[PDB]
RNA sequence: CUACAGUCGCGAAACGUACGUCC
RNA sequence: GGACGUACGUUUCGCGACUGUAGA
């Protein structure tokens, strides 16, 4: 929004969203409902409340604004496609992410089980630059603070995942214009 | 060891010397309180007078929680605290332990046991009556027993120095009233078997009282049933071909019975199989060789209808893979016991289609779909809060160990460790402290009274899942009749005292007419000797002449000629109920029957094979007609009692 | 006109001169068979001797149908054929008809009449009563009502030339027994009915009923309701906030009809507006000024939740733009037929939340899934061969005017004329929709899959119980049913007022009449001849005038009151003039001296001076 | 099976399957259940017993083998994308196809029942060449024996339809390697 | 006005299965 | 062995409401 634009936000692919989301038609706004629906069993679904996306990536200019606000708790990061279905984000062998625990701390994960302090961002955007591998969680008008520095071995597809609360009815996420 | 304010609101009209209902919903809230009314008692007594506080414990862990409080508090005061439970009514004198004692918290079974025989004659011994958890005080409660001894010396005329009936309860309860002046109708019927004029409630100490309530929030979740159910299908195929295989024997097998249309695996087929079963029980044949051999093979083909319909139960609430193991097990168990040839066609047929049940069993699409979201609530918490321990009800035996073996061999459920109770994350029991901040009600229908620990609430939740809408609707109202209940309680507490005590006692009087009214006695016993004859094998036990009493409720056989009638085996849990030691278990000793006819106890001295009327058929030997009891109070006949020196 | 030889051996028995129970499943041969032991019957009277045959017919399509066949048949013989109905029977003599005919066709209501009156003072002047479709002869009918004046003659010792009881049917049918041996007491109690011995079926001609038997195959079709239900969402706010102003007119309101907590669109709600309509009718306050206001507006709340609740059960069933129009019909007609207060109040609620309904109506996703698999299977079976003219059955009257806007107001359903779909609502390819060469049944619930399950069940115990009746001996048959007899005849052999009462109305409380100007006509209708009763109550045109053989419903009655229009009873022309022949359901009696009412449904349940009816 | 092999085999999408489908994960069987399947709601929804493939046409190599045995009555035909969804299969303008009617009949329609006698062809062969018109059913094994003409005026996207007798329980067809 | 049939609901009574408690 | 309580389900009896059909 204010420096230089790098990417385009990612869509939501119907090929990975579980059996209980019932995100909409501009692909962007995920949604729980009180029923769950009947979809296909295949080995892409997670059966979890976990979201995953299909936007090729590139060298090194990577960005994308994602909202987790009106959200209880949510968990949002990096996550590859060679990865089991079952396992939760955040605990496989190279997942890094940032997760607002039930016990109100932020906190975060590499492969450890470091917690940040009692902050709560809002509109938090993520800045990936692959050729070095270098992350920073630019959140919103802290004078670019990021707070949290993860190293990523990119030699794999690393469409960012996303996860939220869904046995809350009513939450919801939405992606909006970097 | 100190006291609150909302610890003395409750206790405040139980010191002034009248009966109340105090409902306190907390787990120890409801110990301090009792312990300030036995405290306030015992010292406002003058010299010479002393107090015979009786504490009544319905249970063994609440009598023996509730002996280590008392003797704990009531030590520097000297005041003797002793305890009779069934283990501890033999070898003492009841008569002396009343008498040189006043903490007494014996069981009330024991009580209603010793008015019938004579010890304690009256209640006028008592100071303090004290019922703990006392809305069980119904219809014909070991509660009732002692409140019918009570009101026959109130409005009989021979009252002497009555004592107060004060009862600690946690939830007063509607019972199955629809609307307020029925469940107005029910508190009032309460307090009069009670002999209530107080009902204490938590008024103006709700502050303290929010504190520990332990108040979860609903989360009923709803979910269909499978859709591509194959593993039926084969089940059912089985089950056809039984039930025509017993209807070559038995051409008017559904003219024995008078249930409509069944479907395999329901509770409505359960009920047609045994009405089935107790009609080829009194078959007639004048052969008598052929009579033994159509009773016992109808016998088996109802035997494994039960078992088929009872693995389809399984299959629709726990895995299809552990249902699998149901039949298994009892075609395993039925090929030790005998083998003849009724039970080996049964299972040859079944080992036919046992590589094809093996095959819809371990497919990873025949998943459960009520057990495929009982995962997704169990991870979506521990990925949440992964210090939370959780519980889970369930209501037949039968699938408490379906799904611990489900977590047991999971990768998605890898951190819960199992906490049957038919370094635990998980807690599967089947009908229930305080420290477990998740509640899950797996197809179970008064709520769970989690109130034990005086710890705090911390936030707990109350997820319902279920695949009708028959437990949906049931909660819905229980939370009306939940609603309705306080209301219907504080109506009652805002009236006046002195009608209050003459509106009860037209009660008590209404329902002693209605005692007085069922004094029906027994009928004429049968003067002629009829016999006993097994329930599978049909083959002749023994004779009603044979047959003594022991203590009005046990009925042991006399005859030297029963006693080769049976073989022994030992028990599994072996047990004493006040007069006997359990060593042995008798069985039917004949070439494949194995029919469990009884128990083979020591009363005195000597072994006295003491049978059940639910394993035996009564056929008169001057007529031929056969009947099937299933008590021994409603088969009248000449009960001759025990008498220890013939043998 | 060519009888075949399974149409002989029905009438094989009936030609002895026994009563039978003959039994056909066809209609073409259960009209032939009767006319074989019609012309049998009289061939074989010798000469000084008529034979009085009768015919009972139950409907009056069934009596027109069996007069035309039975005339062009036995015309060249020179029998006296005729007909005696309802419309027929006014000041004519019966005995006149029954001495100079032989071929009477005569309905049995109109002879329980005659028995009571003294004409025709015995069933010995017949010969051959032929009983048609009796299976009904079970409790109370007009076809039991003849059978308790044989019974009594029978067995009261003066038994002489007593008719053949021989009786035509189609199922002897099973009832409320689950077993055999409860199936087959209710057959031995319907011969013991019938005073009969023989079942006469057919055991040796099978052959040629196969060929004409109509039997299709059965197919299940059960599929589950809606779950978004946006149209109940919106009723039921306007239901319960409908509710809540109702409780500010009666504070005691919830405590009435104390079933359960009620839910919205079921039969159980149903159950609960007339139990709390009857409530607020009852009510006794002492200035009778505002208790007319007050009953006024709790009987308009009722009854708009009454038209809500009943609109709620055809969008569940029928389509939801129905729905609509069942409550635009409502409201447009008490909008012309008064206007207060009260009803402005929910006229004008109605219209906020008219376009909201609107909206929701027109679009295709909140749909009900009934309509959809019916219209899978219409649109699949014309697709193989355009020669499945299909019928139709439908229970409720509300619900098939619903079907008519389906079958021309959808674009996809276009081959069909509602000709080649019949809406037949009482009677190839057979749909059952909610009524209980293939068969369909489509249902919302599991509750309709079993009766109709228990139904082939029962088909099947009624054929075994037949044959087993056929291998018993005829002097045991007679002698079982005599015990029959015997012990239903001792069951059937096993006070009024002087007070002054007043009548009131249901919605409007006001002073209609007494008890002393209400006169008694035929025991059966109740008239008011006072002059104060001609200036309370207003005329009104009746939509369908007809005559039961002693009146004429010219016009139907109103109350004469500003808006209030509440429906009192009709005006008929009895002998030659006018009475306001009124119903007791719709209204209150109360009495002077106590003051307290009573709500009654019928006549019989109200007894108070029954004075006759004079014509001076 | 025995000439030059010019397409392969098709695939059924699950965008315009049928309500009443229960096809397994290997999408080339399609079998008619007691229950109807909750779908969504959209106008690619036939309503009907039919199902369209994914595979777009080319110049002139179209050949596929689809097994109609163990059925009542099938059919099996092309038809247009560019089509209504509330019609069935043999009455658009443009449809070549062939109806095994309830008469016992092996009808087809050319929009006209062009009714033919009683011949049943087990597995069906449809041989197209929309270079210039060519269509002929070589079933199986009858020395290749054509017995059918139709031209089409192939100018649009013509993915392949089928049709099952949908009222009877266990009906259900494969696609088999040609 | 009489009569039949179907559905739903309010009560009473009896029985079966399952679970839990105590002697 | 026995006694008691709770929950689900079933077999009846009796009463009431509404809808539909038929007849006079
Ligand atoms: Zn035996
Ligand atoms: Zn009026």
């Amino acid at each position: 929004s204010r420096f230089a634009q790098w990417a385009i936000h990612p869509t939501f692919n119907l090929k990975s969203l579980s059996c209980s989301l019932e995100v909409s038609k501009d692909s962007r706004t995920v949604t729980v409902s009180h029923r769950p629906q009947p979809y296909r069993w295949s080995c892409e679904r997670f059966s979890t409340s976990q979201v995953l996306c299909s936007q090729a990536l590139s060298s090194g200019k990577h960005y994308w604004e994602v909202d987790t606000r009106n959200c209880s708790h949510w968990a949002v990061g990096v996550a590859s496609w060679e990865m089991s279905r079952d396992q939760v984000l955040g605990r496989t062998m190279d997942s890094c992410c940032v997760e607002w625990k039930g016990t109100s701390q932020l906190s975060a994960w590499h492969m450890k089980e470091t917690v940040l302090g009692s902050d709560r961002p809002g509109v938090v955007g993520i800045w990936l630059n692959l050729e070095e591998g270098k992350l920073a969680f630019y959140s919103v008008d802290n004078q670019e603070k990021l707070l949290y520095e993860c190293t990523i071995s990119a030699s794999s597809p690393l469409y960012p995942a996303f996860w939220l609360y869904g046995l809350h009815p009513g939450n919801y996420l939405i992606i909006k214009q970097v | 060891f100190k006291p609150r304010n909302y610890q003395l609101e409750l206790a405040l009209p139980a010191m002034k010397g009248k009966n109340t209902i105090i409902c306190a919903p907390t787990g120890c809230g409801k110990t301090f309180v009792s312990l300030l009314i036995c405290e306030h008692h015992l010292k406002k007594f003058p010299q010479g007078q002393k107090g015979k506080v009786v504490f009544f414990a319905n249970q063994i862990p609440v009598y023996e929680q509730q002996k280590s409080v008392f003797s704990k508090y009531f030590e520097r005061h000297g005041y003797r605290v002793t305890g009779i439970s069934g283990a501890t009514a033999e070898n003492v004198p009841v008569e002396q332990i009343v008498e040189n004692n006043d903490i007494i918290i014996l069981t009330p079974q024991i009580l209603v046991n010793n008015l019938k025989k004579g010890t304690i004659p009256s209640l006028s011994i008592f100071t303090l009556m004290i019922f703990d958890e006392c809305h069980n005080t119904s219809k014909q409660h070991p509660y009732n027993m002692i409140m019918f001894n009570y009101l026959d010396q109130k409005l009989g005329g021979s009252s002497g120095p009555l004592p107060q009936v004060i009862g600690l309860t946690a939830s007063v309860g509607v019972g199955d009233a629809k609307n307020t002046d029925e469940a107005l109708d029910y508190i009032c019927k309460l307090c009069a078997s009670l002999d209530a004029s107080v009902i204490a409630t938590v008024k103006h100490n709700l502050e303290e009282l929010e504190q520990v309530v332990y108040k979860p929030q609903k989360f009923f979740r709803k979910v269909e049933s499978r859709i591509s159910d194959k593993f039926k299908y084969i089940i059912a195929q089985l089950m056809r071909d039984t039930e025509s295989l017993a209807k070559r024997i038995c051409k008017d097998l559904e003219n024995l019975s008078q249930i409509q249309n069944r479907e395999f695996g329901t509770q409505k087929y359960e009920q047609w199989i045994v009405t089935v079963q107790k009609a080829c029980m009194v078959f007639q044949m004048p052969d008598k060789d052929e009579e033994s051999r159509i009773c016992k093979a109808l016998f088996l083909y109802t035997s494994h209808l039960r078992k088929y319909n009872d693995a389809l139960i399984i299959s629709e609430h726990a895995r299809m893979k552990d249902a699998l193991d149901y039949l298994k097990d009892f075609f395993s168990n039925v090929r030790a016991a005998g083998f003849d040839e009724i039970e080996q066609d049964l299972t040859q047929r079944f080992e036919e289609k046992l590589q094809e049940l093996e095959s819809v069993s371990r497919d990873p699409s025949n998943e459960n779909p009520k057990l495929e979201d009982l995962c997704f609530i169990l991870q979506e918490e521990y990925h949440l809060n992964p210090e939370t321990i959780t519980i889970l009800f369930v209501k037949t035996r039968a699938l408490v160990d379906a799904l611990k073996n489900w977590i047991e061999g999971n990768p998605k459920l890898s951190f819960l460790k199992p906490g049957i109770l038919t370094d635990h994350n998980i807690l599967i029991a089947t009908s229930v402290i305080a420290q477990c901040n998740l509640v899950i009600l797996y197809e179970y229908v008064i709520k769970m009274i989690q109130t034990r620990g005086r710890g705090r609430a911390r936030g707990s939740k109350c997820f319902l899942l279920t695949s009708n809408a028959g437990v949906i609707e049931k909660e819905q109202i229980n939370m009306y009749k939940e609603k309705m209940m306080n209301d219907s309680i504080l109506r009652l507490q805002t009236w006046d005292e002195a009608v209050f005590r003459e509106k009860i006692l037209h009660i008590q009087t209404h329902e002693k007419f209605i005692r007085d009214s069922q004094e029906k006695p027994k009928p004429v016993p049968d003067k002629e000797n009829k016999k006993l004859l097994c329930r599978k094998c049909k083959a002749l036990a023994c004779y009603t002449a044979d047959v003594r009493v022991i203590e009005e409720c046990h009925y042991t056989v006399l005859g030297d000629a029963f006693k080769e009638c049976f073989v022994s085996r030992p028990h599994p849990k072996p047990k004493q109920f006040s007069s006997f030691e359990k060593r042995a278990k008798i069985f039917c000793a004949r070439q494949n029957c194995s029919h469990d006819w009884g128990i083979h106890v020591k009363y005195k001295t000597f072994e006295i094979p003491v049978i059940k009327i639910e394993s035996f058929v009564v056929e008169d030997i001057a007529t031929g007609v056969q009947t099937l009891y299933s008590k021994w109070k409603d088969f009248h006949f000449e009960k001759i009692p025990f008498d220890p020196a013939e043998m």
